[PDB]
C-alpha cells in the first residue's frame, strides 16, 4: 500500500514543453494519483503513495534536477473529543467530558454528584486498569517527570487538574481549559476524583510534591474515545490549489 | 501500549475481566480473561467503535469498522476489525477466553484502546446466517456487558 | 425525471405526529423524489416529477387540507450565448458574438473585414435562411409589429441594431447592448450588415419606416449556439434548504 | 419553428441544401435536400451539438447528446440525438437525401435548430464496429462539408 501524502518539488521550468515533459514523467505510473504543475511557482505537487526517493528519481529521468521543498497532507479532519464515566464503590457518580479546541488547549468540563461538599482533587491517572476500583490506576499522568503541582504552575503533573467544588447538594459542576493536556494523549487513561483537597504542593506534607495529599480515591472512569457531534468532513470538489469540503453533523 | 484491560459489568449477573497484550508493533494480540455469569453455550464478543457509554449500545454504537466491510468472524478475511467472534460459557455460566488476532491492534489505525468490548446475549454467527442483520451484528442482538478497553501495566 | 420541480403545499400542522403522517403519505411512494417539512412555517416542499393534482390528492388523502403556494426549481442554468459567422459572394467577412448578460440585457460584440469605409446598417433578420445569398433570409425580424426604427428608439424592430463603423482599412470592431433583442428569442435566425447606413427611419424615403434604406444586404449569417467558455454547473452538495454547485471553464 | 433550413459547405466540392420540416408538436420531422460532390458509397449525417464553427468541428464539437447516451443508428434505443445514420451518395457523387426521423425535434430539448449539420468523409459504423471510437462518432471521421441549421419560412 505505502500511505499518500503530497509531494512537492521545485523544478527549473521555462517553456510549455518542459512541463508537457515534467507530467510525461508521472503520466499514468504505478501508485501516483495526481499531479499539478504551478509553472509561475516553477513547482509540482504530486499526490503519491510513492517514496519521495522513487519519485524524485522519475522527474530526474527526464534529465532535469528535481529538489524536494516540503510535504503535506490537504486532509483536514476533526477536533478530536473523549468522555469519562467516574462510578467506584458506592455513592459518587459522574460524566466528564473532553473537547481538543486547538492542538494547545483542551477544554474539560463535567458533573460529579455524591461528593462531601468542599474541594476534591481531580486528576488524570497513568492507565485505565479498573480491576481493583481506582487503586489498580497508577499514579498522577506524568510522561514529562514533573512534581506535583496546581493548574496554574508550569511545573506539575499533566494529569493535574486541581480541585473542584461540590456545592450544598454534594455536586460539583465545572469547566476548565488545560494546555498541557491533550484528549490524543491521555484516551485509554482514567479520571479520578478524591476524597478531599488537593493541596497543589503548597501543604508541606510528605504527600504534597507526589499527590497534594488528596485522600482516598472515591470514584474513576476511563478516558474513552467518543464520537462527535460531526461527521468527518468529506472532500466535494477540487481544482489546482482548492479543495472544498462538506462537514456535516450527525444523525441520531 | 503492550498491554490494556477491560472491565465488563452491566446489570444483570455478567461481569469479568479481559486483558490485552502485543508483543510485536502491528503484531498480533494476545486476548485472555473470564466472565461470569453467562448462559450456557456461545456468546458474541465484540470491540464496538466508540467507548462512550453514556447511553449504552447506542452511543458505543456499532462494531468497530474502519475499513467499511460487512461483518465476519475472525477468522474470515472479509469482517469487521471488532469481530473477535464467540466466547464459550460452560454448565456454570463461566467462559475462560482466549483468543489471538492480528487484525485488531494496541496502536494505529486499529486500535482498540478508548473503544467499548462487549460480551453479547446470543451467539455470533459469524455474517453466515444469511439475512441483513447477520451482516451487521451476526444475530448476537443485545449487550450484556461491557466496558471501556483501557491501557494497562 | 426532467419535469422534476419542486413543489411547495402549505399545510396546518401542529404536533410532529401530524409531520410523522405528511411524510408517511409521501414516503416511497411511486416517483417522488425528497420530501422537506417546515413545521415554523406549516409547509411542505416536494421534489418530485408528479403533477400537482395527483400530489395534493396523496397529501389530502390522509384527511387533511393541503394548499398549494408555489412552484420552483433551484436548477441553475448559464447566461446563453451564441454567434454569428458574415459571408456571402463578395468582400465582406465577420464575426459578431452574442451574450445574455441578464434577462434584459444582451452584450452583441464582433469585428467585420471588407466595408466600404464608413457607416453600415446591421440587423438581425427573420429566417436563417441562407439559400439564396443573404435574400433568403426575410425582413428584419419584427415579432412585436413595430415601425424601423434606430437603436435609440423603443418603437422599432427588435432586429434593427443601428449602424456601425468601417474604420480607414474597411474594418468594423464594435461593441452594443441591446434590451429588446434576446439570445433565446433569435437562435437560427440571421444576422446581415449591410451595403450603406441605416437612417433610422428619419430619411424620408418610402424604405426608412421599413429597412432605413440600407441598401444590398453584403453578408450574413445564421445566429447559432455556441458552447460558452464555461460548463454547465453541478450540484456537489445538498441539505434542507441549501445547495452548492461547482461551475468550471471549459478546457478546449 | 414548422420549417428549417441548412446549407452545407467546406473547402472541397461538397455542397447542398437540407430541409426540415415538423407538423405536430412533439412529432417527426421530415429531413429531405441534396448533396453533390460526395465520393461514391456511404456517408456520416449528423447533428453536433454547437453551431458554433469559428474553429471548424472542434467548436462545434460532439454529437448532439441531450441524454448522455452512447453513439447508435437512428433506427436504435441507445443513440444520440443527432444521430441520423447514413446517406447513399451515388456513382455521380449526389445523395438525394430523405428521412424521417422522430427523435431529433424543431422544438424542446432536442430542438436541432441553431446547431450544425455536417456530413461525415466515411460511413457511420452505427456503433457496431466495437471499440471507443465507434460509440462516439461510428469512425465517419471527418467533417467533409457542414452548416448551421436555421429556421426557415
Ligand atoms: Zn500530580
Ligand atoms: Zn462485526
Ligand atoms: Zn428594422
Ligand atoms: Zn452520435
Amino acid at each position: 500500500q505505502g500511505t499518500l501524502c503530497t509531494l512537492e518539488f521545485a523544478v527549473q521550468m521555462t517553456s510549455q514543453s518542459s512541463v508537457d515533459a515534467v507530467r510525461k514523467s508521472l503520466q499514468g505510473v504505478a501508485g501516483v494519483q495526481d499531479v499539478e504543475v504551478h509553472l509561475e511557482d516553477q513547482m509540482v505537487l504530486v499526490h503519491t503513495t510513492l517514496p519521495s526517493q522513487e519519485v524524485q528519481a522519475l522527474l530526474e529521468g527526464t534529465g532535469r534536477q528535481a529538489v524536494l521543498k516540503g510535504m503535506g497532507s490537504g486532509q483536514l479532519q476533526n477536533l478530536g473529543a473523549a468522555v469519562a464515566i467516574l462510578g467506584g464503590p458506592g455513592t459518587v457518580q459522574g460524566v466528564v467530558r473532553f473537547l481538543q479546541l486547538t492542538p494547545e488547549r483542551c477544554l474539560i468540563e463535567g458533573t460529579i454528584d455524591g461528593l462531601e461538599p468542599g474541594l476534591h482533587g481531580l486528576h488524570v491517572h497513568q492507565y485505565g486498569d479498573l480491576t481493583n476500583n481506582c487503586n489498580s490506576c497508577g499514579n498522577h499522568f506524568n510522561p514529562d517527570g514533573a512534581s506535583h503541582g496546581g493548574p496554574q504552575d508550569s511545573d506539575r503533573h499533566r494529569g493535574d487538574l486541581g480541585n473542584v467544588r461540590a456545592d450544598a447538594d454534594g455536586r460539583a459542576i465545572f469547566r476548565m481549559e488545560d494546555e498541557q493536556l491533550k484528549v490524543w494523549d491521555v484516551i485509554g487513561r482514567s479520571l479520578i476524583i478524591d476524597e478531599g483537597e488537593d493541596d497543589l504542593g503548597r501543604g508541606g506534607h510528605p504527600l504534597s510534591k507526589i499527590t497534594g495529599n488528596s485522600g482516598e480515591r472515591l470514584a474513576c472512569g476511563i478516558i474513552a474515545r467518543s464520537a462527535g457531534l460531526f461527521q468527518n468532513p468529506k472532500q466535494i470538489c477540487s481544482c489546482d490549489g482548492l479543495t472544498i469540503w462538506e462537514e456535516r453533523g450527525r444523525p441520531i | 501500549a503492550t498491554k490494556a484491560v477491560c472491565v465488563l459489568k452491566g446489570d444483570g449477573p455478567v461481569q469479568g475481566i479481559i486483558n490485552f497484550e502485543q508483543k510485536e508493533s502491528n503484531g498480533p494480540v494476545k486476548v485472555w480473561g473470564s466472565i461470569k455469569g453467562l448462559t450456557e453455550g456461545l456468546h458474541g464478543f465484540h470491540v464496538h467503535e466508540f467507548g462512550d457509554n453514556t447511553a449504552g449500545a447506542t452511543s458505543a454504537g456499532p462494531h468497530f469498522n474502519p475499513l467499511s466491510r460487512k461483518h465476519g468472524g475472525p477468522k474470515d478475511e472479509e469482517r469487521h476489525v471488532g469481530d473477535l467472534g464467540n466466547v464459550t460459557a460452560d454448565k456454570d455460566g463461566v467462559a475462560d477466553v482466549s483468543i489471538e488476532d492480528s487484525v485488531i491492534s494496541l496502536s494505529g489505525d486499529h486500535c482498540i484502546i478508548g473503544r467499548t468490548l462487549v460480551v453479547h446475549e446470543k451467539a455470533d454467527d459469524l455474517g453466515k446466517g444469511g439475512n441483513e442483520e447477520s451482516t451487521k451484528t451476526g444475530n448476537a442482538g443485545s449487550r450484556l456487558a461491557a466496558g471501556v478497553i483501557g491501557i494497562a501495566q
